[PDB]
């Protein structure tokens, strides 16, 4: 094996440490030419074994324990994806692989330190919801948790609000901050 | 039954990501269930002392009106008032938090100096100092981390932070981290970090190794080539 | 061993330090500055202006390397100039390619 | 240092070809620059033996042949007519001859 | 790189405008250092003021269209250098409102 | 080498380490005689972390930043009831450190080339 | 230098020098640990020539040249009334004079191959 | 760089009095004579005992702590080119330089 030191891979964040029951936000690069077929996403079993367990997949197919508190959001499209995973669950601690069955196959693998603290946005529905004002530079906004597609639903659509909040006046929602091209955390209500 | 106004410095909140506000009363009589709780003048009176301690052996029997409340309130940071609610404490008082102007603002310098060559001579151990001048408003937390790891707070030792004398609103710091002359020598990056509510990003890592001080020898080279013209 | 401080190839000029172990004990090792400086010694003044003087005097502020006029061309980049290419009576700018390895459209 | 990458040592029997592959960074400037498989003469630098360019040498005249393959991003040079003289240190490279980007190749008959 | 020409009598005072990137890390003025040939800074965005300066200049910050102004003053006849104004932790190299007296 | 860019001011180090009583005493002695105090602060002394008895303290001295490169000393003091006569003093200067040498080797020939 | 090219000895010398009132005390100090007497010879004040109320005093040390060249630091110390500390040291190792040589080459129309 | 010049033009029946800076911070003070294009200014006087050959008899100093000054005076004066006559203070000469005194 030769190493090449000057490679067209751009850099990927290495770890991406979160808040118990917060959420996170992998940025998996892939290559820009050949665009996505199947964006798998893994775990790991061992150091030796280590067979990656493809938490979820371009239909959609999630695992057991992931059922709902996890998503992949494709976009930002040129040439990368964002996997998202809310409800910070310790045993989650590990490495993720960003496997996708195009050419070039990168595994990038991405580690997840989870610290157990404050969490930056509020709790559980029926609906609380709380980012704090230093994070709320963006736009706190909900999704209805669909494992084909996330779409966004009506909520409290205001300024920081006691801080964000879920309604659904009249199954597993999320209520994340997005910068836009990019996202940030998530929320899960049910 | 004593009464005083103290806010949060930055380095406390940056530890904790929020605030715990505080009105000291100590030395309190001996009432259960002591019902003095720091009052906002906004109206958000913070709850009663959580788990405070009820029967620890000193006589004073401290009862704060401290808890734990909201990071928003100092992302605001107004003048905060403390209206105390005690029996044996008849006389009305407000005392507004002493933050306002605080001051000034200015940037922190953090200079990190690798130690002497004289005690590396002496073969024991290596004392690198972290240094950080200007600091226009206290407020400093200085942590030590090598490869990323956080290292042992044993290991490094802070300092008081004392004013300036080329400025009195200045205030300068120091932090020395001892460890074995090998470690220095063998290269580690121990690289320290400032943490000041001046900081852009709110810190700073200024950085040092025994490979990056001041150089023993230079070898340049100049080669001269009339076809060179298009660097590889 | 070498850790490369800079590689500037506007200048040719890298720099790279190393702690050099002479003999077998601290305080003896060497720290280095291995600064390596290629100078063109036939390009212009103005590398992509093909016309300009030619370059003698080659001035290089190891600070503002540490951290605006180029003396080599980068092998990586594409340079390029402008020249009339009077054919006919049709005079047409067209642009030329000064280096022509790095120029090939992908 | 180089990202060339090729055979650190071939070897062979006499009148028997070889094939150096010599991987090379896939760019455009990569992809468009001079192959060049020289001999690192014991004095002297290299003379170039073989070029993509369609150059080769006194020697190499109707025994070598040098392919550019920029999609797998490599280049192989193949020699026949393989000789006990033939053997020594070689380089495989891109662009000038002395200038770096390179890899050092040693061939023994 | 412009070099103001200013001249005035031993109480003659000297404003010097200098361009702020709006960066406010520091922006600063810098006396000729004629003795050595290099650059050393006499005000700056931290108080620091040269003690043969001591208390004879002040600094003044507008955001109308991003002034900078050294003003002086009194005026001791002694040969003012080129007051070149620059930005950034490096003085000698960061210089651009050049200013001669 | 960072803050004396600057070109503002240069900031010297005493630094004392391994005192027991804890009543050391730091001076600043510049051009042979006292500075006032007033340019130099010293720090009370703290318990040495990686031992016992032994103790720490700093003083700085800072200065005007071409003074230090005008080529001074600053002599430092530490004066304490332990050391053999009772003071001990340090210099530094802007050529404290040991020297170096340099080894600037010119290549004008035209074949001799670099190493990518 | 003779005494170095020798290599059998070297004899450092401390020079006091035009200090008025007759008694001083010198002792020669290595690492911070006195020497013993029997090292340093120091000589009885002598009135200077050119100073008629001062006088001076050398004090010389002999260690061998290896030590010299295990580059140490032999400070010598001086105790005087009139010296503001009653005592100043002074400290000069193999290292002090040394300037920074620069060993300038010149590669011209040579080979070797070698990379630059 | 102050540069006070006395010139004295008694020449031969001339004598100097020259008042320089002084710091009172009990350090030695010295009155430069930059010697033949040297740069090295050498001491006429100082507060070492210090008397240089030529300026040697007529040179004499005194002191004012209370005015802050050192006043140096050659009283024969006897002409000898007069260059920058720098007075200052410190163990070091040439750097320690503070004001020039031509004459
Ligand atoms: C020579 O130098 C100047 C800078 O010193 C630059 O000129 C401009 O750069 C563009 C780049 O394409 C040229 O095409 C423009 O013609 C130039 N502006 C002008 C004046 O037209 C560039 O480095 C060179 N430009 C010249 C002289 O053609
Ligand atoms: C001359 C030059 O450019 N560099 C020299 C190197 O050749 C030599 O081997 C080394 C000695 O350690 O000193 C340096
Ligand atoms: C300079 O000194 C080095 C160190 O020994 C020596 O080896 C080198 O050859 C000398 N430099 C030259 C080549 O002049
Ligand atoms: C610079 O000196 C070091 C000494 O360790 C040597 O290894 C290196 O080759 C020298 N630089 C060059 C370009 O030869």
């Amino acid at each position: 094996l030769f190493v090449n030191e000057e490679s067209t891979i751009p850099r990927s964040p290495t770890v991406v440490k979160g808040v118990a029951g917060g959420s996170v936000a992998v940025l998996c690069p892939y290559n820009r030419k050949e665009s996505k077929s199947i964006k798998y996403w893994c775990l790991w079993e061992g150091a030796q074994n280590g067979r990656c367990p493809l938490l979820v997949d371009s239909e959609g197919w999630v695992k057991a324990q992931y059922e709902g508190r996890l998503s992949l959001l494709e976009e930002p499209g040129n040439g990368t994806f964002t996997v998202i995973l809310n409800q910070l669950t310790s045993r989650d601690a590990g490495f993720y692989w960003c496997l996708t069955n195009g050419d070039t196959l990168w595994r990038t693998t991405v580690e997840i330190k989870i610290i157990e603290g404050e969490p930056n946005l509020k709790v559980p529905g029926n609906v609380p919801c709380h980012f704090p004002c230093k994070f709320s530079s963006y736009e706190k906004y909900w999704c209805k948790w669909n494992n084909t597609g996330c779409q966004a639903l009506p909520s409290q659509d205001e300024g920081p609000s006691k801080s964000r909040l879920v309604s659904l006046t009249l199954g597993w929602y999320w209520c994340g901050v997005k910068q836009g091209h990019f996202y940030g955390e998530t929320a899960a209500v049910y | 039954i004593r009464v005083f106004a103290i806010p949060p410095s930055f380095a406390s909140i940056f530890l904790t990501k929020s605030t715990k506000l505080t009105c000291l009363v100590t030395d309190l009589t001996t009432y259960d269930s002591v019902t003095i709780s720091w009052t906002r003048q906004n109206g958000e009176a913070v709850k009663t002392h959580t788990n405070i301690s009820e029967s620890h052996p000193n006589a004073t029997f401290s009862a704060v009106g401290e808890a734990s409340i909201c990071e928003d309130d100092w992302n605001s940071g107004e003048r905060f008032t403390c209206t105390v609610t005690h029996t044996d404490l008849p006389s009305p008082l407000k005392q507004t938090i002493s933050r306002p102007k605080g001051v000034a603002l200015h940037r922190p310098d953090v200079y990190l100096l690798p130690p002497a060559r004289e005690q590396l001579n002496l073969r024991e151990s290596a004392t690198i100092t972290c240094l950080v001048t200007g600091f226009s408003p206290a407020d400093v937390f200085v942590q030590w981390m090598q490869r990323g790891q956080p290292l042992s707070p044993e290991k490094y030792v802070t300092s008081a932070p004392m004013p300036e004398p080329q400025a009195p609103g200045r205030y300068f710091a120091h932090s020395i981290l001892t460890v074995s002359e090998e470690e220095w020598n063998t290269g580690e990056t121990y690289t320290c970090v400032v943490a000041h509510e001046a900081l852009p990003n709110r810190v700073t890592e200024r950085t040092v190794d025994k490979s990056t001080g001041k150089p023993t020898l230079y070898n340049v080279s100049l080669v001269m080539s009339d076809t060179a013209g298009t660097c590889y | 061993e070498r850790i490369v401080l800079v590689d500037n190839k506007c200048k040719c000029a890298r720099i790279t330090s190393r702690i050099i172990r002479s003999s077998e004990d601290p305080n003896e090792d060497i720290v280095e500055r291995n600064i390596r400086i290629i100078v063109p010694l036939n390009n212009r003044e103005n590398i992509s202006d093909p016309t300009s003087p030619l370059r003698t005097r080659f001035v290089y502020h190891l600070s503002d390397l540490c951290k605006e006029t180029c003396y080599t061309y980068d092998r990586n980049k594409c340079y390029t100039a402008v020249v009339p290419l009077v054919y006919g009576g049709e005079t047409k700018m067209v642009e030329t390619a000064l280096t022509p390895d790095a120029c090939y459209p992908d | 240092k180089s990202p060339i990458f090729g055979p650190e040592e071939v070897n062979s029997v006499e009148g028997n070809s070889v094939s150096i592959t010599c991987y090379y960074p896939p760019t455009s400037v990569n992809r468009h620059t001079r192959k060049y498989w020289c001999r690192q003469g014991a004095r002297g630098g290299c003379i170039t033996l073989i070029s993509s360019e369609g150059y080769v040498s006194s020697k190499y005249a109707g025994r070598a042949n040098l392919t550019n393959f920029p999609e797998n991003g490599t280049f192989v040079v193949n020699i026949a007519q393989l000789s006990q003289d033939d053997s020594g240190r070689y380089k495989c490279g891109l662009g000038i001859n002395s200038r770096g980007l390179s890899f050092d190749v040693s061939l023994e008959v | 790189l412009p070099e103001v020409k200013v001249e005035g009598e031993l109480g003659g005072s000297v404003t010097i405008k200098c361009p702020l990137p709006e960066m406010h890390v520091r922006i600063y003025l810098c006396r000729e250092m004629a003795g050595s040939g290099t650059c050393g800074t006499v005000v700056s965005t931290t108080n620091f003021i040269k003690a043969e300066y001591k208390g004879r200049v002040t600094l003044k910050q507008y955001p109308r269209k991003n002034l900078f102004l050294v003003e002086v003053t009194q005026l001791t006849e002694s040969d003012s250098g080129v007051y070149a104004c620059g930005a950034g932790m490096n003085t000698d190299r960061g210089k651009t409102q050049k200013v001669t007296l």
